[PDB]
């Protein structure tokens, strides 16, 4: 196998053009195909397409309207262009080798991928945007342990990251802040939750402090029970 | 072409043997010998384990073995070791001169005893609803191994649109937590008797339900 080095701008806005490049070290294009593959944060792998050193290309049927690949024999580089991106194109983009060979006339071997680059993380969204913060009032879902869960929903922000404290940093025990999910919007949401004793509800105060530094948004939200 | 179907999650204890299936069609797995298998550790690049259904590159442990019967290829991992905990993907060349991938399988090597998740489902807050939005929040905690699937239900009908779910990660105790979100309009929230979060873990499902009338 070979060593693939890849680069290109990974921060895009809707309708722009992704342009990534991969460089071959430790071999040459030879008779092989050279490919682009992506991994969106939810989904599994998507094969994007391939190219050989003579310029023959084969593309994924659902992406070919927007995708074209190029090769630069002189530099030992091949490229991906994908126009009119949306948040549906957000993903880690890998280049790789597809070293297919014929064995006689009807027989292909090494139908695999093998020289996988390290990946380029591409995100697609319009602008910096601060979160909307809502309370997650205590639900009491461990009867045996007499414990409740309460929290804050940190919704629809871009880009990462967001930091959540509780009670201006005095409350860390029992806190768990989840990784963000990426929504179809291209915006992120996350939640932070505290496991507390049920008897504390309504006497102890719980306030979550959300700071999304990318947008200089700080929000404090009190989280109180719904009903006694 | 259509993604190869894999199981979402497979687990085993160290020393165990496990198999991961990968189901396609006539045009990929079935009529050809074009199946590959890759191991993906978080943040590392994919690694080839098996190609042409059953050939192993030199440098891949012989604990890894591939095979095919009908439209289903299978990757067997013998003598499970903790380093084998990763995501696994199959792939195939096709008779239409394309490649397709599998949907991916999370392999867990049980280093600790199994722990069932605790599920806590939050309805939309009044504040979110006044803002003409609604999000249901399903919090999943205190479980091991760190693999789950989450299904949402409106009444008894499956909800697929507007679902996002995180990959499990460790809490400060040493068990896992995950989270799933259902985005709805206030109208859809009010328009049903209940919504449920269904959390499937190691062969068992825990369900929680909220209602716009509570």
């Amino acid at each position: 196998q070979v060593q693939l080095q890849q680069w290109g701008a990974g921060l895009l806005k809707p309708s722009e053009t992704l342009s990534l490049t991969c460089a071959v070290n430790g071999g040459s294009f030879s008779i092989y195909y050279w490919s682009w593959i992506r991994q969106p944060p939810g989904k599994g792998l998507d094969w994007i397409g391939e190219i050989n050193q003579s310029g023959s290309t084969n593309y994924n049927p659902s992406l070919k309207s927007r995708v074209t690949m190029s090769v630069d024999t002189s530099k030992s580089q091949f490229s991906l262009r994908m126009t009119s991106v949306t948040a549906a194109d957000t993903a880690i983009y890998y280049c790789a080798r597809a070293p297919r060979i014929r064995w006689g006339s009807y027989r292909l071997k090494q139908t695999n991928f093998d020289s996988w680059g390290q990946g380029t993380l591409v995100t697609v969204f319009n602008q910096i945007k601060g979160p909307s913060v809502f309370p997650l009032a205590p639900s009491s879902k461990s009867t045996s342990g007499g414990t409740a869960a309460l929290g804050c929903l940190v919704k629809d922000y871009f880009p990462e990251p967001v930091t959540v404290s509780w009670n201006s940093g005095a409350l860390t025990s029992g806190v768990h802040t989840f990784p963000a999910v990426l929504q179809s919007s291209g915006l992120y949401s996350l939640s932070s939750v505290v496991t507390v004793p049920s008897s504390s509800l309504g006497t102890q105060t719980y306030i979550c402090n959300v700071n999304h530094k990318p947008s200089n948004t700080k929000v404090d939200k009190r989280v109180e029970p719904k009903s006694c | 072409q259509s993604a190869l179907t894999q199981p979402a999650s497979v687990s085993g204890s160290p020393g165990q043997s496990i198999t991961i299936s990968c189901t396609g069609t006539s045009n990929d797995v079935g009529d050809y010998d074009y199946v590959s298998w890759y191991q993906l550790h978080p943040g590392k690049a994919p690694k080839l384990l098996i190609f042409d259904v059953s050939r192993r590159p030199s440098g891949v442990s012989d604990r890894f073995s591939g095979s095919k019967s009908g439209d289903t290829a299978s990757l067997t991992i013998s003598g499970l070791q903790a380093e084998d905990e990763a995501d696994y993907y199959c792939s195939s060349y096709t008779g239409s001169s394309t490649y397709v991938f599998g949907t991916g399988t999370k392999v867990s090597v049980l280093s600790q005893p199994k722990a069932n998740p605790t599920v806590t489902l939050f309805p939309p807050s009044s504040e979110e609803l006044q803002a003409n939005k609604a999000t249901l929040v399903c919090l999943i905690s205190d479980f091991y191994p760190g693999a789950v699937t989450v299904a949402w239900k409106a009444d008894s009908s499956p909800v697929k649109a507007g679902v996002e779910t995180t990959t499990p990660s460790k809490q400060s105790n040493n068990k896992y937590a995950a989270s799933s979100y259902l985005s709805l309009t206030p109208e859809q929230w009010k328009s049903h008797r209940s919504y449920s979060c269904q959390v499937t873990h190691e062969g068992s499902t825990v369900e929680k339900t909220v209602a716009p009338t509570e």
